[PDB]
């Protein structure tokens, strides 16, 4: 039970990965990507503000993983069935000005004296689940988030050269990089590893002036966040040889092809899974942007 | 005097998308005893069969 500052920069709460076998902070990992320009352009739009009304409160019995879910979901490896109300009409309560459910540090939610586990602020994470139950709506037919618009959004925010094409526009960026063989998928699952609320409960509460503070600070945890993201539905992704090294190509980062089926150099978006993560971002980034 | 080697051909063309197998040929085929197109003729119907 411990308050804040940021809840991010605290120990527990790094961010790494594996750069073929070693880690480095994803800032750093991000720093080998090239983009081969190709007509086009991804004019970004208006992410449609949320759906405010969120799921009700439903007690059900038992434990909601819920950081470990969100991100099994986000950029897993298949969440067979994502998006169910259960996990977050209960994380809905969280919501409330006053309940017992507190969220457990280590992503999860109990109910009076969690004992043992130090949850998280209950303010923090009351900011928190404000916005992210409304995240167990892109299931319902008058909810979705319309996703290939959003992924507009997530490109000039993970290439695009600051401020020049952070201008609105910009070209579909084929992106390339010296990978490591199933370099993507393994990639990812460092990520699914990842603790996310960390980021998310910091990023829904902190101020204004620490908030921008913030923003810089994990510009890059955030960059990182989506770019194993957006490669789940970045259309073709082959090698593309060099010398002796190898090169992961990316069909195009920007251009969400809407694909399903279940490539081998990366993870897969189900159907549903769109419909999950076209939300999810929606509340990022109407969020990131303020 | 000579140290005649085999100078395995990659060690000389930089873009190695042509340049394949290896020095380890040159050692077999030292061995196969010189064949004529008649006597191949007949290790490739053999070697089919």
């Amino acid at each position: 039970q411990q308050p804040t500052g940021g809840y991010t920069t605290l120990e527990q709460f790094a961010f790494t990965i594996r750069n073929d076998g070693t880690n480095a902070t994803p800032t750093q990992f991000l720093q080998l990507l090239s983009w081969e320009a190709t007509e086009n352009e991804l004019v970004k739009k208006t992410i449609p503000t949320p759906e405010t009304h969120l799921p009700s409160a439903r007690n059900v019995p038992g434990n909601v993983y819920i950081e470990d879910a969100i991100t099994q979901a986000l950029f897993g490896i298949s969440a067979q069935n994502v998006n169910a109300h259960g996990y977050f009409s209960r994380l809905s309560a969280l919501a409330l000005p006053n309940t017992s459910a507190r969220l457990g540090l280590d992503g999860v939610i109990y109910n009076s004296e969690t004992i043992n586990i130090p949850f998280y602020d209950p303010a923090a994470v009351a900011n928190f689940a404000a916005t992210y139950a409304k995240l167990g709506n892109a299931s319902t037919p008058r909810y979705r988030a319309d996703m290939i618009d959003i992924y507009a959004h997530v490109g000039l925010e993970l290439a695009g050269t600051d401020a020049e094409r952070a201008a609105g526009v910009m070209p579909v960026k084929r992106a390339k990089f010296d990978s490591w063989e199933g370099s993507l998928i393994s990639l990812s699952r460092d990520v699914v590893n990842w603790k996310i609320l960390a980021f998310l409960i910091d990023l829904c509460s902190l101020e204004g002036e620490a908030l921008r503070a913030f923003k810089t600070r994990n510009r890059d945890v955030f960059r990182m966040m989506l770019f194993i993201m957006s490669t789940a539905v970045a259309a073709n992704v082959v090698n593309r040889k060099v010398t002796k090294r190898v090169d992961r190509v990316l069909e195009y980062i920007g251009v969400n092809s809407m694909r399903t089926a279940g490539r081998t150099a990366t993870i897969t978006y189900d159907l549903s899974r769109h419909e999950f993560a076209a939300k999810f971002l929606q509340l990022t980034f109407t969020r990131w942007n303020a | 005097r000579y140290h005649e080697s085999v100078l395995e051909i990659a060690d000389i063309f930089d873009q190695a998308d042509f340049i394949q197998t290896s020095d380890a040929v040159r050692q077999l085929r030292a061995l196969m005893p010189t064949l004529s197109t008649s006597q191949i003729r007949h290790a490739i119907e053999r070697i089919a069969q």
